[PDB]
């Protein structure tokens, strides 16, 4: 499953960076470019909705690094009106990164892997053919392209 | 109720982001 493998790579890499604060050195043409986009736009949505995300995290009441089931239902609920766009998708990933950060403060040795798998699952399973229709992450990259 | 509120703020922010970049 290339699309799943690729989406998880991007999403884990971003969440790990945000949580620990360090980049990783390690097929990545659109991937490196998608992560570049995510870093720029992700930080964008986090910066201006800081109070809202904090509000959402308290409400979410995350216990540990494996307690992702409530975040999963939230993501299903976002999409349940039948509207799909990269704005929503980037906001969810950006929120996961916010959650990852606070998980590293209440431990500092948590795999962010469950969080990333959880986000990638909802995305790729429930929006599979949608993502394929626009060449996966090139769609994401092009939508957030600034000149 | 809690999950509904979180979903709705993520949706609002996401749609706002969408609208911006779809200029
Ligand atoms: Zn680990
Ligand atoms: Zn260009
Ligand atoms: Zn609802
Ligand atoms: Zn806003």
């Amino acid at each position: 499953d290339e699309l799943y493998r690729q989406s998880l790579e991007i999403i884990s890499r971003y969440l790990r960076e945000q949580a620990t604060g360090a980049k990783d050195t390690k097929s990545g043409a659109t991937s490196r470019k998608a992560l570049e986009t995510l870093r720029r736009v992700g930080d964008g949505v986090q910066r201006n909705h800081e109070t809202a995300f904090q509000g959402m995290l308290r409400k979410l009441d995350i216990k540990n690094e494996d307690d992702v089931k409530s975040l999963s239902r939230v993501m299903i609920h976002v999409f349940s009106d039948g509207v799909t766009n990269w704005g929503r998708i980037v906001t969810l990933i950006s929120f996961g990164a916010f959650v990852a950060k606070h998980l590293k403060t209440i431990n500092q040795e948590s795999c962010i892997e469950p969080l990333a798998e959880s986000i990638t699952d909802v995305l790729v399973r429930t929006k599979r053919d949608w993502l394929v229709k626009q060449r996966g992450w090139d769609g994401f990259v092009e939508f957030f392209h600034v000149e | 109720r809690p999950e509904i509120w979180i979903a709705q703020e993520l949706r609002r922010i996401g749609d706002e982001f969408n609208a911006y970049y779809a200029r």
